[PDB]
């Protein structure tokens, strides 16, 4: 509630860099979202630990 | 397996009784029609007017 | 001279001109051949075939039950259900031996299906015997009513949303000591009614088949559904089966089997084909046999899976058959007619009934419990077709030369109802011995082949489920000519469906070019008559004729107007696949084009995606442009639910706030009401921000939303 | 407003409130299947009956403000009534026609854009070319074929996501807001449909129809392309045929060839590698095919080849329990066999270590230019049937079948050494070497294979060793059908085992696939 | 082949000015077939003097083999609605165009 | 038959609780190419309260 | 479900889950809820320790 | 001829569907035509409908 | 949740884990398996389906 009244997704564009607000995603699910600050993605996650545990098992 | 060769089959026996009677909805070969060759009269098209 | 078209079969072989031996093109308009007496005959004959078995008394319903399994070997050629469990197990063992891993993979796929399925699937069935109201009702309404009763009886496993959860709920219900049914009186004033059912009454209601052929209740839908999934999985991997393939694959299967059996035959081997039907399929299929074969199929499997698959035959083996409406009594002296329900048939004198009905009632009285007859042996149609096909394919596969140990050997298909064997052997003595062995083995397994309906001729010609094979040429008449009349959805939908069905018949149903042209002509005439959309120029004086005439007198490019607006038909074998509005889009006048396609017209309605540009008949999909001519026609029209439309009312007003709900199954963890509340608050805020809404509406909306919040919290 | 007031009314009652608060949005669509109405049986009769009424068409309240009560002839267009279950006023077809002839007009600029598929059909027909009909016996082999050209071949999930972003901008799921690849097509469509008044559900359905792939099992006798299937009624008949060509635009992609080459390279370079499994996995996880990771294509594309099949087995998935040998997709149909290892001395004094199947098995083979069946006993060829368009297809198919049989008769019929080595200089297994050797020349084997007479029957003809039709004599168990044989109707996908050597072994201990069976041909990456 | 190898600007073929009264797509298909056949030749070792293209639908359509009227005696085609003498009609007049001067 | 049943059903729907007189009419094209109308007979329909 | 687990997660984590369960003498094809739970467990574990 | 009969909605619909009979007849002759064409590799509409 | 709300990671990584699990939940639900998954959890162990 502190971040302010929920916003519609179409109006998220006004958010400042790294500002966090409340938006309605899905078919009526209000969640707190933020803009990204670190230029990464979900693909590279687990790769380092993947190779580490692969070495450990073998 | 019973052999079937040119002699076994027989005709199908019809039921006996009185002759059967017509049951069609309408007359087929005994109908008569009152004709108008060209319906060019007023208010044409309505079945009652043509009749 | 007397016309006698049957003589035509002296030049044109029967198979080539078989179209002449099929009288009707469509459903004959009488739909007769069913009644309570028929159910009595079925019960009596089923218990007759199995009479020599053991007689037992069930401990729950108290009804007598029959057990022909492992009975004495048949001594005569009359139909006998005295199947042996050892023999069916050996046959299944050989079938697995010749197709290793089929049972296992089928079991894995069935396990997946069990895990992922949902409750709402049971709303896709046909007319169902709602036990709660004790009458036939739609699948959807019957399921809603059963859910309501279970909820009122403290059973809400199905609330999770899984079919197996509903099965566990039924499990809980049938062990319950008493069931309470609540009903409303909808006018004049409304009241309430409560009814209490003991354990035995509800048990009997669960194991009942309302006969109208028969339909079981929601209790026994899921188990048969899962057993059918298993049987379909097994059959999909069998070459000799005949299900669940379509029209095109049947011809390929027939050709494959016939070529395999004929070409492999050497110059010194004689081949024969037996086109055959089964004496009485569902009246000699003991449920115990299916239970034994399912036990063999699900060897070395999770116990829960084995039990879920074994419930269905267990449930069916102690089933009850209802006796329909009853009987009608007429007195000529006073021209007085009355209806006697079948319930009292147990305790009514035997003087109002003719001799045949007297015999039926005398035979069926000892088996009558609470107005329902206990039919342990035998089965009903439309439920265990695939498992029976599996058993037939097993006995066929037993014919491989290795098993027979002798020169003769057989093969062929099996589609449950009918079949086509093929036997190879050195001499006619070998053919006779092979057919004798096949017949005796089918008898031992408990299968009777109709000796009258089955005939044997040298390989090259046969029939199989209305597919006539003659020296390589296969003629298809399983469904015959379809319905070329307007289906009756709306203007555009009917036009598209008609053209598409003509096209599909041309592609698949071997229809001709001239035949297609004539079908199109007939369809367009029928369409124009039905929808009062005759040509703007022509004078036919219908209700719609004046406005069409005004439109025609208004436009300029009269070749562009739709058929339903008074325009020429422009279809042909060329453009059957082109939707109408596109096919003449270029010719359309600017003003007519704008009006016809104005999306703000009040006559256009779109339903959920599953019912958009698709019609249920099996179902078919059609292409059309959503124009003003896409309207929807008017609808025509003891209940547990107080308001039958509560669910429909609830789903609506979800589409409003969330239109996407109509397109894709919406997913979310928040309850619905909070979803509408948040969406409404956001929409009202943004609406105020824009300037199209004033302060009073904002205040009203927020007060209302707060009040809804308080109402839902409490 | 109307919506919130209706929600308040629903909440007022106890049962509606209970259903609202209890059911989660996840199960919303479950309570959409609880319809208490009754489906109308025989809707054609119902429509015939309905059309006779005065007001059989249902319109909405707003119609009261635009269409007057009566027209010039004082006919009644709409009636002050309501439908059973809603406030849909009742109107007659007169209302529809009056709207068409005198209703307000707009611009249908977006209709061609939303309906690009149908207008594409129109254009393809409008620019086609025809040719003389030919009357002759028609053979329509049955197979799977595309339906709708112009599709992007996207998975249903991807099409749903694209539609949701395009027409439902502020109602998109969490996956999109936690997604990076904003497909170019999505932005293209968003720009195209800026100001579109069409019903959004119609737009969504049309985009779904436009961007999805569909396949059907049909008998065809000529061209199989997607644009050649939409006119199959006009093109092929039972006794005739029609020369036709669509005149639009074809969108034949090439990603399949690129995937073939990628998988072939991966297997060829990993077979010699120390740890082929983990190595191939790392490659497939980090490789891009035309801007898209190869994992998506592997999971999506229905390709069937030895390299891709072994890749799936390593990664872990289901593949057909069959092998494409000698350019022909094989499939077991009946019987069972046991694999036994043996040493065989050929006619060139060459010793080969082979594994032969013993049993009364039956197989069906479907090639690019032929279709065949083969019943084989324990090291004994029993029956062989082939059908093909050309004699060369017949010969190559029969050579493939006989080498597969692995009978002892042909072993003594080998002439010349069998030392074939693939382009990688890796020794080829004996059966492939024999296949290539018999491809080079098989006349000697034909002369010394087997000859016996055959009874004459319709629909099938024999073959002499010089590969010519014959009715009075043929080779042992060798025959040709004058009518085309329909391909296999179904395929069985079963759990299989993969070893580090990239050999796929069935659950019974037999081997299914090997890298050595992979063709070593080189292509170009489009 | 050597002259072709000197160019590397190949794109995906597409039609800019289509043949109004003709078969546009099959020209593209046969051009693609030509390029693929040249690559296949490149993949060969003992290239013969000349290589004959395999018979393909697009090849026949572009050539005109599948558009060639068949042969039948006048007895069996006399009763045709649009059976006319060959179009020995004077071609329509065409105005002078400046492109021949530049040619 | 087509005309008979079409008129019957249309009158049944339009005239629920009346006795309607339905002429049996047909149309035809003579050798002279003239629109001829033929009257086979009449039909009288009872109560049409059909559900 | 099992197919969904195989497709949605990194295959290596699937291998680790398979080994961890096989340590207990279990077959994922008979039990998949445990398989999915273990796959989620390993995924969250490796996510926690990543990029630090 | 006066008679009393009864008709059901299904029967009226089946009556209005009688025109489909036309198609049936053609579907049995065209095949024969086509059949001979297959054995002759040429059209046979004229040599059947005019011979 | 965590002890004392002393979440070791920064907001970014916590958001990443939250969002990965949220997307997994949405995909499981859309695939019709979320209910069974949530059910099988019994305290601190996952149990096989029993019938
Ligand atoms: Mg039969």
């Amino acid at each position: 509630k502190r971040y302010g009244p929920a916003l519609s997704i179409n109006e998220l564009s006004n958010l400042a860099k790294g500002e966090k607000a409340n938006v309605l995603i899905g078919q009526g699910d209000v969640v707190l979202v933020m803009k990204r600050k670190r230029d990464s993605s979900i693909l590279t996650d687990s790769q380092t630990a993947t190779k580490r545990i692969r070495m450990a098992i073998n | 397996i019973e052999p079937f060769l040119r002699t076994t089959p027989r005709p199908l026996r019809l039921p006996d009784g009185p002759p059967c009677s017509q049951r069609s909805k309408f007359l087929l070969m005994d109908a008569l029609k009152l004709s108008i060759e060209d319906p060019s009269h007023e208010g044409e098209g309505i079945p009652l007017y043509d009749a | 001279m007397d016309v006698n078209p049957t003589l035509l079969f002296l030049k044109v072989p029967v198979q080539n001109a078989i179209s002449t031996t099929f009288p009707y093109t469509g459903d004959p308009p009488y739909s007769h051949g069913t009644g309570t007496g028929y159910t009595m005959d079925t019960v009596n004959r089923t218990h007759k075939y199995s009479e020599k078995g053991k007689w037992t008394t069930n401990t729950e319903t108290g009804a007598p039950q029959l057990n022909p399994i492992d009975g004495p070997l048949p001594e005569d050629n009359e139909p006998s259900g005295y199947a042996q469990t050892d023999c069916v197990l050996e046959a299944m063992a050989f079938l697995e031996e010749s197709h290793p891993g089929i049972f296992e993979n089928s079991c894995l796929e069935t396990m997946e299906i069990v895990q992922q399925t949902r409750v709402d699937k049971l709303t896709q069935g046909r007319q169902t015997y709602d036990w709660t109201l004790n009458r036939n009702q739609p699948a959807a309404t019957a399921l809603a009513n059963t859910i309501e009763v279970f909820r009122s009886n403290g059973l809400t496993a199905n609330e999770s949303g899984r079919l197996i959860d509903f099965l566990k709920d039924v499990m809980d219900s049938m062990d319950k000591e008493e069931m309470e049914i609540t009903t409303h009186f909808q006018r004049r004033t409304i009241g309430k009614k409560k009814q209490r059912l003991n354990k035995r009454s509800y048990l009997i209601r669960a194991l009942t088949l309302n006969t109208m052929i028969a339909t079981p209740g929601m209790q026994i839908r899921g188990f048969v559904y899962f057993v059918e999934a298993l049987a379909r999985s097994i059959c999909e991997k069998l070459e000799q089966s005949g299900l669940p393939v379509g029209g095109n694959e049947k011809k390929a299967k027939l050709a494959n089997v016939v070529r395999k059996m004929m070409t492999n035959s050497q110059d010194t081997e004689l081949s024969f084909t037996i086109t055959g039907d089964n004496t009485k399929w569902n009246e000699n299929q003991n449920p115990r046999m299916f239970l034994a074969m399912i036990t063999y199929i699900t060897r070395n499997q999770p116990e829960w899976f084995r039990n879920v698959l074994s419930i269905a035959p267990i449930m069916f083996s102690n089933k009850m058959a209802r006796l329909g409406k009853g009987y009608m009594f007429e007195s000529k002296s006073m021209k007085l007619r009355t209806q006697v329900p079948a319930e009292m048939l147990a305790n009514i004198d035997l003087k109002y009934f003719n001799k045949s009905t007297r015999e039926k009632i005398e035979k069926i009285r000892p088996l009558l419990i609470d107005g329902t007859a206990s039919l342990s042996p035998g089965m009903m149609m439309g439920m265990f077709n695939m498992l029976s096909t599996v058993l037939g394919v097993s006995i066929l596969n037993l014919g491989q030369k290795k098993y027979t140990k002798t020169t003769y050997w057989w093969d062929g298909l099996q589609s449950s109802d009918d079949f086509a064997l093929i036997v190879n052997a050195p001499n006619h003595e070998g053919i006779q011995a092979g057919v004798d062995r096949f017949y005796r083995t089918c008898k031992l397994v408990g299968i009777n082949m109709s000796k009258k309906k089955s005939y044997i001729n040298r390989t090259g010609t046969f029939e199989f489920t209305s597919f006539f094979y003659r020296y390589g040429f296969v003629a298809n008449f399983s469904m015959e000519l379809p319905s070329f009349g307007v289906s009756g959805i709306n203007e555009s939908a009917d036009m598209s469906v008609g053209v598409t069905v003509i096209k599909n018949n041309m592609i698949n149903n071997d229809l001709g070019p001239a035949t297609a042209q004539m079908a199109l002509q007939l369809f367009i005439k029928d369409y124009r008559y039905t929808y009062r959309c005759h040509r703007g120029d022509t004078q036919i004086q219908t209700r719609r004729a004046f406005e069409l005439g005004k439109l025609w007198e208004q436009t300029r490019s009269k070749a562009g107007l739709l058929v339903s607006d008074g325009g020429p038909n422009l279809y042909n074998i060329r453009n059957l696949h082109i939707p109408e509005v596109c096919l003449k889009w270029e010719l359309m006048d600017e003003d007519y084009q704008g009006r016809l396609c104005n999306p703000m017209n009040p006559f256009v309605s779109h339903k959920e995606i599953d019912s958009v540009n698709n019609a249920v008949v099996k179902s078919m999909e059609y292409d059309a442009v959503a124009t003003t001519h896409s309207w929807i026609p008017k609808r025509n029209r003891r209940g547990i639910l107080e308001d039958e439309q509560m669910y429909q009312k609830c789903c609506n007003l979800f589409e409003k706030f969330f239109p996407s709900s109509s397109y894709r199954r919406p997913v979310g963890i928040s309850s619905m009401v909070e979803a509408m509340v948040s969406r409404a608050r956001i929409d009202a805020r943004i609406d105020f921000e824009s300037g199209r809404i004033k302060k009073e509406e904002f205040a009203e909306i927020m007060k209302i939303c707060s009040t809804i919040e308080e109402l839902r919290r409490q | 407003m109307e919506r919130i007031k209706e929600l308040r009314d629903l909440m007022s009652q106890s049962r509606t409130r209970e259903i609202l608060t209890k059911t989660t949005v996840d199960h919303m669509a479950i309570i959409k299947k609880y319809t208490s109405g009754r489906q109308e049986k025989n809707p054609a009769l119902r429509m015939k009956w309905m059309m006779a009424m005065k007001y059989p068409i249902t319109a909405d309240k707003r119609i009261m403000e635009m269409i007057p009560e009566r027209n010039e002839q004082r006919q009644t267009l709409w009636s002050k009534t309501n439908d059973a279950g809603s406030d849909r006023v009742m109107v007659s077809p007169l209302a529809v026609t009056w709207w068409n002839r005198n209703g307000p007009t707009t611009s249908t600029v977006h209709y061609p854009k939303v309906y690009k598929t149908y207008f594409e059909k129109v254009e393809r027909l409008k620019h086609g070319t025809f040719g003389p009909v030919h009357f002759r016996n028609q053979v329509k082999i049955r197979r799977r074929v595309d339906i709708n050209p112009g599709h992007a071949d996207l998975s249903a999930k991807e099409a749903q996501d694209v539609i949701m972003e395009v027409v439902f901008p502020n109602e998109v799921g969490a996956r999109i807001l936690t997604s990076e690849s904003q497909l170019t097509i999505t932005k293209e469509k968003k720009k195209e449909l800026q100001d579109c008044k069409i019903a959004p559900l119609m737009v969504a359905y049309m985009l779904e129809r436009e961007l999805v792939r569909k396949t059907r099992f049909l008998p065809v006798a000529g061209g199989t392309s997607s644009v050649y299937i939409e006119v199959l009624h006009l093109t092929q008949g039972t006794c005739w045929e029609q020369m036709y060509t669509p005149g639009g635009e074809v969108r034949n992609d090439d990603v399949d060839q690129s995937l073939i080459i990628a998988a072939r390279n991966i297997v060829r370079r990993a077979t010699v590698s120390a740890d082929p499994l983990a190595s191939l996995l790392e490659m497939c996880h980090s490789t891009q095919i035309g801007g898209v990771r190869m994992v998506d294509i592997l999971r999506q594309n229905p390709t069937e080849e030895q390299a891709v099949d072994i890749c799936k087995a390593a990664m872990g998935l289901r593949i057909s329990s069959s092998f494409s040998f000698g350019g022909f997709t094989f499939k077991r149909t009946s019987g069972s066999s046991v694999k036994r290892e043996e040493e065989v001395l050929t006619g060139n004094l060459q010793t080969l270590k082979i594994r032969v199947h013993e049993g009364y098995e039956e197989f069906t083979m479907v090639g690019r230019r032929a279709t065949a069946i083969l019943r084989k006993a324990t090291r004994r060829l029993i029956q062989l049937i082939v059908s093909g368009k050309d004699e060369q297809s017949i010969a190559e198919a029969i050579i493939v079948a006989m080498v597969f049989s692995q009978e002892d008769c042909m072993i003594k019929a080998v002439r010349g050494d069998l030392n074939f080595v693939n382009r990688a200089n890796q020794r080829l297994n004996p059966m492939h070497q024999l296949l290539r050797h018999f491809q080079k020349d098989a006349k000697v084997l034909f002369q010394n294979w087997g000859i016996e007479p055959i009874d004459n029957v319709m629909g099938m003809i024999g073959i002499l060793p010089d590969m010519t039709p014959s009715t009075e004599m043929s080779l042992r168990g060798v025959r040709v059908s004058k009518m085309g044989v329909d391909e296999y109707s179904s395929t069985e996908r079963v759990v299989v085992s993969i070893d580090r050597f990239l050999r796929v072994r069935d659950q019974r201990g037999n081997v299914l696939l090997s890298p050595e069976e992979v063709s070593e041909t080189q292509g170009t990456e489009k | 082949i050597k002259c072709m190898k000197t160019f590397f600007g190949w794109k995906e073929p597409n039609i800019i000015k289509p043949h109004e009264k003709g078969i546009n797509p099959n020209y593209l298909l046969t051009w693609k077939q030509v390029l693929a056949e040249l690559q296949d030749i490149k993949n060969e070792e003992k290239i013969p003097r000349t290589k004959n293209m395999k018979k393909t639908s697009q090849l026949k359509w572009a050539l005109g083999e599948n558009m060639a009227p068949e042969k039948v005696d006048f007895e069996d085609c006399k009763d045709v609605n649009d059976l006319k003498q060959y179009d020995s009609d004077e071609p329509e007049p065409r105005s002078l165009a400046c492109w021949i001067q530049s040619e | 038959g087509v005309y008979i049943n079409t008129a019957l059903l249309n009158a049944s729907c339009a005239a629920m609780d009346d006795f309607q007189l339905i002429p049996m009419i047909s149309k035809c094209i003579t050798k002279e190419g003239r629109r001829k109308t033929n009257l086979y007979g009449f039909i009288i329909k009872g109560r049409s309260h059909l559900r | 479900m099992e197919d969904f687990v195989r497709q949605c997660f990194n295959p290596m984590i699937v291998e680790l889950a398979e080994k961890a369960m096989k340590e207990y003498g279990e077959d994922p094809k008979i039990e998949t809820n445990k398989f999915a739970s273990i796959c989620t467990h390993l995924e969250v574990c490796f996510m926690y320790s990543d990029f630090h | 001829y006066v008679r009393t009969n009864g008709t059901s909605k299904i029967k009226m619909k089946w009556g209005m569907e009688m025109r489909r009979c036309l198609l049936q007849s053609l579907q049995q002759i065209e095949s024969m035509i086509e059949a001979e064409s297959s054995v002759k590799e040429k059209d046979l509409t004229k040599e059947f409908f005019e011979n | 949740m965590a002890t004392k709300a002393d979440y070791t990671l920064d907001e970014e990584s916590r958001a990443r884990i939250k969002t990965r699990l949220f997307t997994i939940r949405q995909e499981m639900a859309s695939r019709g398996l979320w209910d069974s998954f949530r059910q099988s959890e019994r305290g601190e162990e996952t149990i096989e389906e029993r019938f």
